[PDB]
RNA sequence: GGUUGCGGCCAUAUCUACCAGAAAGCACCGUUUCCCGUCCGAUCAACUGUAGUUAAGCUGGUAAGAGCCUGACCGAGUAGUGUAGUGGGUGACCAUACGCGAAACUCAGGUGCUGCAAUCU
RNA sequence: GAGAACAGAAAUCUCCAGUAGAACAAAAGGGUAAAAGCCCCCUUGAUUUUGAUUUUCAGUGUGAAUACAAACCAUGAAAGU
RNA sequence: GCUCGUAUCAGUUUUAUGAGGUAAAGCGAAUGAUUAGAGGUUCCGGGGUCGAAAUGACCUUGACCUAUUCUCAAACUUUAAAUAUGUAAGAAGUCCUUGUUACUUAAUUGAACGUGGACAUUUGAAUGAAGAGCUUUUAGUGGGCCAUUUUUGGUAAGCAG
């Protein structure tokens, strides 16, 4: 009692019903996976930038 | 047109190949060292063949390389032993040559009964200035056709020096 | 049994080249990639560390991370009915900049130049690109170019 | 003909890089030296390239770009005699002097001359150019010897030590200086100082004068002509060192001539290419004479 | 030879045609072209096939070969 | 324009044969006391550039050169290929319509360019 | 290919040619020539911590791992690895 | 259902820029297969005629170059399509102030983020958009089959894949 093993029939149609729309993009992407040295530096630089901006517009 | 194209002895390799290793091999290395004035290098086996009774890495041979006036004088001894009779077939097509002798005592070595009788072959490699050019690390090169050695030129040189002729055939 | 390895069916794809074997020229190491740069992936068969997968061979992505000898590239890969963001740690030998992005940046600079020129005098710059318009009317001469009449040739074996 | 290479062989032959087949550069170590940490985006990687030919010492400070390597500072043993070492322009002491000259030259050029003065009371001790607190870091350059064999007591490491003493921060270890012992892992400062100030050459001159006057008169001819001896050579080495520390500015020459006349002379003495029409005439004459029987 | 090829066609499957080639024998040159080259000297016979002279190459090698074309 | 050092593109740069090379810029050497390494100062290391050749590494030039690059309304709109027909044909396959479009062949040209620094009748 | 007494088709030595036609544990395919092959020297990074990532994937797990980070080391003159 | 009015879009094209080794083609280009000569064969091999002397002669196998020549390759290839396929076509953008940093640089050198300023009905191709986007929850399904093309095993099958 053998049966059909595999097929890609109807798969593209099923995908394209409500499918291949592009993923949504963001400003300020996640900083995970980037160099942790750069992460520490960016954290300190952002803190300093916020402090300086508050000082500039008190 | 011959400023530096004159031939000069590059080196003389003194080679013996013993069918077996052990006492024969070390005593033959010893006599070669005593004849050459320097320690020789032992050559192992490249593969295994049953007829010659050899196996891989067996230290089959011993040879040495001598250059300069000592090479020249050892050559003079070799030609004296060989009666200064050489062959065109003996001479190679690249300009180098050589020949083999037996009973090394003929060269003028004091017979030690321990070492016994041991033959050996001399091979003379010959060229002109430019060996540094051909085998220096930086900017490797090859000498030109005119600067390259050849059989007729080397037989002419070998006759003119020592006035030792070669038989026609 | 079936075989689906990491480098399966990559014979000719990762085949190095014809008469381009051996060491790689140092321009590739001299190129500089920053975060946000669009880069093309073409795996080098002679370099085995940092090699991308055969799927990402020939794809284009955005640099999101920079490291000692590598670069983080973001590729949108179609998985089923959607694209997922895959992050690759590729090497500078396998990675290469995008001439398309360079051309677009050059066009942006040019476009700004023409807009500045328009602000200078306003000569209807028409910033946007237009497709291949149909060719307008033209008059072609026959002096020295009298039409040579052609006819279909009879069949011949030609063997 | 046995000496006939196949058309297929010549077609499938892949020639190496031009410098590789000229035997000038090792692209392995060149990649290892030029490849820069990608997190340091456009930071140049500076190599102190040292090159040795008899009659010439070349020391250059080079960074690498896509269009080619660019030279920052250069010092030459052929202009060393202007600073005061006339003979032995390719020895260990001359290499040290050239390294000192290039180090001082680039420090003056880039503004790190006052800071990182180097060593003035040179004795031969192994030390690196440490960074000064509350100031700029020392100029970091990596040694480049090309195909020259790295070994103990080499003039390449003489130039290395010369630059390190001049003030360039060159990362290095002392186990290659003349005076480092294999059995006892300690460098001999006195031996290194002698090599720096020409102690080996002075020793050779003294022993030749003691034993063999024939060779001592056949060569060392410049020293005999200019009345130079064992102590005077150390004196002139020190004077050259202080003169280098004083004026490393690299005053150039006007070349006493002009590139236009140089080019004109070289062109008139050079050989000229043959035109396509001339080649066609040559083959026509060849078929007329060799082939056409006149 | 046409009849012999017809018999071979009978032996063979499918459909075959018999064509009177306009080239000279087993060469790839039409009969006028071979005739003109052979009255000239770019054509010289080997044991079975024929050797052809090239406008490019080593002139002395062609001259030690192809002597008739140059000296004719 | 020659040359050297560092190179970029990596044969228009390679390979075979031959001829030429003023002046500068590696040479056999004098050498092995020292550093260093080998059976062998041949390689590598080192000190003198001093008696000395263009040897010839190197460069340039020449071959109806091999190779390698660049083109073509040469091959050839051919092989192949996407789309269409209730097109042909027993079929194998083939033609047409709307498009895309090779390679090998055949000719023609070329035989390194260039960056930084230094130096040279 | 040429040459050297035994030594010859095959023993060791020496030149010349040699785009790899060799070798790299294995099966095949890639890859590698001042090396990724052969030899020599040192050595344990085949170490610790827990993250991120690729491949089959449901973007689950197992198997390998690409790039880092914080340490401690090896090697090399050093760049680096 | 939720947040939102001509939207961060697209089973499409164009422009620009990547990747491919399939069709084709090629084997006087590599590997493997394969037909036929001819030329020179003297570094071992076979017999015949000069016939008691070796590299003193010829015909063969051919220790072997061509002007070579006929055919080929799913697990061969220099070359190499068509159809498919990855990106980009901007305001989350482009240019002066480097303001912050414990990262980085020899260095206020770079890296990242940002404050001040300039850019409108061609805000940077075409076409369309029937409202973009987003979340929860759950049914049935998880035996498929048949054209036209590509294609595997098989003689073939209304065969199997």
């Amino acid at each position: 009692a053998k049966s059909k093993n595999h097929t890609a029939h109807n798969q593209t149609r099923k995908a394209h019903r409500n499918g291949i729309k592009k993923p949504k993009t963001y400003k300020y992407p996640s900083l995970k996976g980037v160099d942790p040295k750069f992460r520490r530096n960016h954290k300190h630089a952002l803190h300093g930038t916020a402090k300086a901006l508050a000082a500039a517009k008190k | 047109q011959n400023p530096m194209r004159d031939l000069k002895i590059e080196k003389l390799v003194l080679n013996i190949s013993v069918g077996e290793s052990g006492d024969r091999l070390t005593r033959a290395s010893k006599v070669l060292e005593q004849l050459s004035g320097q320690t020789p290098v032992q050559s192992k086996a490249r593969y295994t063949v049953r007829t010659f009774g050899i196996r891989r890495n067996e230290k089959i041979a011993v040879h040495v390389t001598v250059r300069g006036p000592k090479a020249e004088e050892i050559l003079e001894r070799g030609l004296k032993v060989k009666e200064y009779q050489l062959r065109d077939r003996n001479f190679s097509a690249t300009g180098n040559f050589g020949f083999g002798i037996d009973e090394h005592i003929d060269l003028g070595i004091k017979y030690d009964p321990s070492i016994g009788i041991f033959g050996m072959d001399f091979y003379v490699v010959m060229n002109r200035p430019g060996a540094r050019v051909t085998r220096r690390k930086r900017c490797k090169g090859t000498v030109g056709n005119s600067h390259k050695t050849t059989k007729e030129d080397t037989v002419s040189w070998f006759k003119q020096k020592y006035d030792a002729d070669v038989l026609d055939k | 049994g079936k075989s689906h390895g990491y480098r399966s069916r990559t014979r000719y794809m990762f085949q190095r080249d014809f008469r381009k074997h051996g060491a790689v020229h140092l321009s590739t190491y001299l190129k500089v990639y920053k975060v946000g740069d669009i880069v093309d992936i073409k795996a080098n068969g002679s370099i085995q560390k940092g090699m991308p997968h055969k799927f990402y061979q020939g794809k284009t992505g955005v640099v999101y991370n920079v490291t000692k000898s590598s670069v983080g590239v973001i590729i949108n890969k179609m998985v089923g009915n959607r694209y997922l963001e895959k992050r690759l740690n590729l090497r500078v030998e396998h990675i290469k900049h995008s001439k398309c992005r360079q051309e677009f940046l050059e066009r942006v600079k040019a476009n700004a130049a023409k807009r500045a020129e328009a602000k200078a005098q306003g000569v209807a710059v028409q910033l946007k690109r237009q497709p291949a318009q149909p060719r307008e009317s033209r008059i072609v001469s026959t002096e020295g170019n009298v039409p040579q009449t052609l006819a279909p040739v009879p069949y011949e074996t030609f063997i | 003909q046995k000496d006939a290479k196949s058309s297929a062989y010549s077609s499938r032959f892949q020639t190496p890089f031009r410098r590789r087949r000229e035997g000038k550069t090792d692209y392995y170590q060149r990649k290892r030296l030029v490849t820069q940490h990608k997190a340091k985006y456009n930071t140049p990687k500076y190599r102190l390239v040292v090159r040795f030919t008899n009659k010439d010492i070349i020391c250059q400070i080079i960074s690498s770009t896509i269009t080619g390597d660019v030279v920052l500072a250069a010092a030459y043993s052929h202009e060393l005699p202007r600073y005061g070492i006339t003979h032995g322009l390719t020895n260990w002491a001359a290499a040290y002097a050239t390294g000192l000259l290039i180090a001082r030259r680039t420090l003056q050029k880039l503004g790190l001359d006052e800071t990182y003065k180097g060593v003035e009371e040179v004795e031969g001790e192994y030390e690196l150019t440490e960074a000064v607190e509350d100031g700029p870091r020392p100029f970091k350059v990596f040694l480049d010897i090309g195909l020259q064999r790295t070994t103990t007591g080499a003039r390449v490491f003489g130039a290395l030590k010369g630059a390190s003493d001049g003030g360039l921060y060159v990362p290095h270890s002392e186990n290659r200086f003349p005076g480092w012992d294999f059995e006892t892992e300690e460098i001999d400062p006195e031996l290194l100082r002698s090599y720096i100030f020409g102690g080996h050459v002075s020793q050779y001159m003294e022993e030749l004068a003691d034993d063999d006057e024939e060779r001592f008169s056949e060569l060392f001819k410049g020293y005999l002509a200019d009345d130079i001896d064992a102590d005077s050579l150390e004196d002139i080495y020190t004077s050259a060192h202080e003169a280098i520390r004083a004026d490393p500015a690299f005053k150039p020459t006007e070349k006493k001539f002009t590139k236009e006349q140089y080019a004109a002379e070289s062109k008139k003495y050079r050989q000229t290419k043959l035109s396509k029409e001339e080649r066609a005439a040559r083959v026509a004459a060849k078929i007329a004479a060799l082939a056409g029987q006149q | 030879v046409v009849e012999g090829l017809r018999r071979a066609r009978y032996k063979f499957p499918g459909q075959q045609k018999i064509i009177l080639s306009k080239k000279w024998g087993f060469t790839n040159l039409d009969r006028p072209e071979y005739l003109k080259k052979r009255e000239a000297g770019e054509v010289k016979d080997d044991g079975a096939f024929v050797k052809f002279l090239s406008k490019k190459g080593s002139l002395e090698n062609n001259i030690r070969e192809f002597p008739e074309y140059f000296a004719a």
